[PDB]
């Protein structure tokens, strides 16, 4: 349960930020630990700020990607639906009876199903 | 023996080889309870916590997660470690680096989660498993079964230091000139190459020149044969 | 868009399967998203 | 050296596993799969994922406005209008419900009942199920009527032995108002519920509005036949408009 | 734009590179934990034979052998057995008068180099009035030829001339 009305486009451009607020985040976070270390190495007790440790800031941005990537993954997958529903299904949603629809889904079903058929009879006299 | 501590009743690691008249957990009551302030030396010791002895902390951690491999097809599977002398000894470099820690915060810890001081807990089990194998104890309690959890601090890719032989058994062990046919840790082991890195056969896969500032104790103490170290070679990197 | 398991394979011939809401982190955060530790997938896994 | 499952855990770290085979492509057989209903196949990843999906939301439902029952050895979230607490799985893979209590009956029918709600969660193909199961709260023998409808319609024990059977929501013949979600009850003095789905070897749907203190019912063939066969027997008025109604609209309805 | 990492990192430039392994194969090994990344049979042989042996470059050779066989090639004595390797002798054989062979001496591959010397000029291009204009047009040609080309232009051009003495 999300409800977040179903729409990516404004998701996903709200959510942009947060990858480059993360990005700058993770980098900043990354030469802070890097200075430490190489005054650790041959410096002094210098290095004395708790910083995060990298680990969770790193892994949460993966996180974040990876939930946009599946939003957008899921965006694509309504449109290419849309556009083949377009290209090869008519506009009947309440002008044909929901029966007839189905009725018709079930023929072109059936049809797909005689054509599948016979290519694979096809197959097997050519083997 | 590296203290320049001030002098007491007993030598200083004399006084603390006795750490065995202990309790089991709360290392940090067992310190205090022994001594506390005679064991710092000087600030320029942030060299080698960090650096080279955070290999004995992963080295117990390496204990924890192949502490429950008696069903491998390896009876000692990769060791065993139930000697318990030698373990006890483990015990109080444990209980000494925590007060180095104590000392100063450039300890090692477990770096990963857990630490509002995993080290205690770590202590803890081991000195656990320690009194359940001092003097002819069992092995796989039932205390086995919890500390075999895997905490999520354990890391892994450790060198584990070895070599290969001649097993020429009876008949032939025929080789050319060159292309061979098959059949110290302060850091200085990086993915490629990077210095000259002066190697050694029988464990010591280690730098030329130390690349330190005052860390020459190590460096000074291995610049001769190591440990069986007559195989002191050496071989540039590769190139393209 | 919710509950996903993270199933992979690294060795020769084996796979393994963990939790895609800890992230290296056994109860401290989230990953920011979907709801974590749906029911039990664990044993759900070991039974098979 | 790699079974460290002797004791339980709260946690999931790197579990190891033809496994991946036997728990991908999906079988016909969800588990036990006694044969009652389903022409789909089913995978145990996918089934799993449904169950547990459905006790999130039941859980949420029966947290949000209904009284529950507090954490304990087993989670009883069934707490119904009088009692009921039936969430075990014994075999967790197949489901998640059981019988939830018998103090009188309207008892194989109890187990009959108890075995189509669980036969009713099935695929995770709708959780409007869940709303559904929420307002099946009938205690004097209401339920008792469509359960031995869904049973025999389910099993065929010995529409004339045609495809009369509707558990589900959001009926396509029903008053075109708007894309349903959920509708599993009418909270009025004439309680909604979809009496029947009746198709030939066409196909219809039937709702009912049981007075509980009003069942007006293609169109030309469906509506003046009901109407016909409710007025028919009208002499159903004990228990008298309990299931003898329900009966001669599915059968003697020809 | 966020180069605030850039200078920090770029810090670390002397020889003591070892602590960005503890800076970023654990997180690394949170994420990526292959131990497949190249299992496979793999060892370095650097080299076990190189040299010609034989000739200059192959690329001289391996060019003229796809010359015509209106061509006859062939060597005179190896007084530049190995690093020259050039001093070749050609025989026209076609329908036109033959002639005597030319110098075609050659330089490094880089080829900046006017082959032929003539070694037998004088007297045996003495000898008669036609080819003594043969050898007239085939200079004249010679000094047209811009950055001449020892493997093909020679040649082609001496054939060319050669084609040219029947006025």
């Amino acid at each position: 349960q999300q409800q977040q009305d179903f729409d990516p486009v404004q998701r996903y451009k709200m959510l942009i930020p947060q990858l480059k607020e993360s990005l700058q985040t993770l980098m900043k976070v990354a030469a802070q630990n890097l200075i430490q270390n190489t005054n650790i190495d041959n410096g002094q007790k210098s290095s004395d700020a708790p910083l995060q440790r990298f680990d969770k800031c790193l892994e949460e941005f993966y996180a974040l990607c990876d939930q946009l990537e599946l939003c957008l993954r899921l965006a694509h997958e309504c449109l290419s639906q849309s556009c083949d529903s377009a290209k090869h299904s008519p506009t009947l949603v309440p002008s044909l009876p929901y029966p007839q629809y189905l009725a018709v889904i079930k023929a072109q079903i059936t049809c797909a199903k005689d054509i599948h058929t016979a290519l694979l009879d096809c197959a097997n006299k050519v083997t | 023996p590296h203290f320049l501590n001030t002098p007491d009743k007993s030598p200083g690691d004399r006084l603390a080889e006795i750490c065995a008249k202990i309790t089991d957990v709360d290392i940090d009551k067992v310190m205090i309870n022994l001594k506390t302030e005679e064991f710092v030396l000087d600030m320029n010791t942030l060299q080698a916590l960090q650096q080279l002895l955070q290999w004995v902390g992963d080295f117990v951690l390496y204990l924890l997660v192949s502490l429950p491999n008696q069903g491998s097809p390896l009876r000692p599977g990769h060791s065993f470690l139930r000697d318990g002398t030698s373990l006890g000894m483990l015990r109080e470099l444990m209980v000494v680096i925590r007060i180095w820690g104590l000392l100063k915060p450039s300890c090692l810890p477990v770096y990963t989660a857990t630490s509002d001081d995993s080290m205690s807990l770590l202590f803890r089990l081991l000195t656990k498993l320690w009194i359940c194998c001092r003097d002819e104890g069992a092995a796989s309690p039932a205390s086995d079964g919890l500390v075999s959890r895997l905490q999520p601090k354990q890391p892994l890719r450790l060198r584990f230091g070895r070599a290969p032989t001649l097993p020429s058994s009876t008949s032939t062990l025929q080789l050319d000139g060159l292309t061979r046919a098959p059949g110290l840790h302060l850091g200085a082991y990086p993915t490629e190459e990077c210095k000259a890195c002066t190697r050694c056969g029988c464990v010591t896969m280690l730098k030329s020149p130390n690349k330190t500032t005052a860390v020459t104790q190590w460096e000074q103490r291995w610049i001769k044969n190591c440990l069986c170290g007559g195989l002191w070679r050496r071989v540039p990197l590769s190139c393209s | 868009n919710m509950y996903c398991i993270d199933i992979y394979c690294r060795s020769r011939g084996v796979v393994a399967i963990r939790d895609g809401a800890y992230s290296l982190f056994d109860n401290s955060k989230l990953v920011e998203g979907f709801y974590p530790a749906p029911g039990l997938k664990t044993f759900l896994n070991m039974f098979v | 050296p790699p079974p460290r499952k002797l004791p339980q855990r709260s946690w999931a770290a790197s579990i190891p596993t033809s496994a991946l085979n036997i728990l991908l492509l999906p079988s016909p057989t969800p588990g036990l799969v006694p044969g009652l209903a389903g022409s789909y196949l089913c995978s145990p990843l996918e089934r799993f994922l449904g169950s547990v999906i459905m006790r999130r939301h039941l859980q949420r439902i029966i947290q949000q406005e209904t009284l529950q029952l507090i954490n304990s050895n087993e989670p009883g979230v069934i707490m119904f209008k009088t009692d009921a607490l039936k969430c075990r799985v014994a075999l967790s893979p197949k489901t998640n419900q059981t019988l939830q209590l018998k103090v009188t009956p309207e008892d194989e029918l109890q187990v009959l009942e108890k075995f189509f709600e669980t036969r009713v969660a099935g695929p995770p193909f709708k959780a409007n199920t869940l709303i559904a199961f929420t307002k099946l709260l009938g205690a004097p023998t209401h339920i008792l009527r469509d359960c031995v409808h869904i049973m025999k319609l389910e099993l065929f024990p010995d529409q004339l032995k045609w495809n009369v059977q509707f558990c589900l929501t959001i009926p396509p013949s029903a008053p075109p108002i708007a894309p349903p979600g959920t509708p599993a009850v009418v909270l009025k003095s004439k309680m909604l519920f979809f009496l029947q789905l009746t198709q030939k070897t066409v196909s219809i749907i039937v709702p009912i509005i049981y007075d509980m203190a009003t069942q007006q019912a293609n169109s030309s063939v469906a509506a003046p036949m009901m109407v016909s066969n409710i007025l028919k027997r009208f002499a159903e008025m004990r228990q008298g408009e309990c299931t003898i109604f329900a009966a001669v609209r599915d059968l003697m309805a020809n | 734009q966020p180069l605030l990492d850039a200078v920090l990192a770029n810090i670390r430039s002397p020889v003591f590179n070892h602590s960005l392994y503890r800076t970023f194969v654990p997180a690394m090994m949170a994420i990526h934990g292959p131990p497949i990344v190249s299992p496979v049979v793999c060892s370095r042989k650097r080299r076990f034979e190189e040299d010609e042996r034989q000739s200059i470059p192959n690329v001289l050779q391996g060019e003229v052998a796809r010359l015509d066989p209106k061509f006859l090639v062939n060597l005179d004595p190896s007084h530049c057995s190995n690093n020259g390797t050039v001093h070749l002798i050609c025989k026209l054989d076609d329908k036109d008068l033959p002639s005597v062979p030319p110098l075609e001496l050659s330089v490094p591959a880089d080829y900046p180099a006017q082959s032929p010397m003539w070694i037998d000029r004088q007297w045996q291009y003495d000898a008669n009035p036609f080819l003594q204009s043969v050898h007239r047009c085939m200079t004249s040609r010679l000094l047209q030829l811009p950055d001449k080309h020892s493997v093909t232009a020679l040649l082609n051009t001496w054939a060319q001339s050669i084609h040219q003495a029947c006025l």
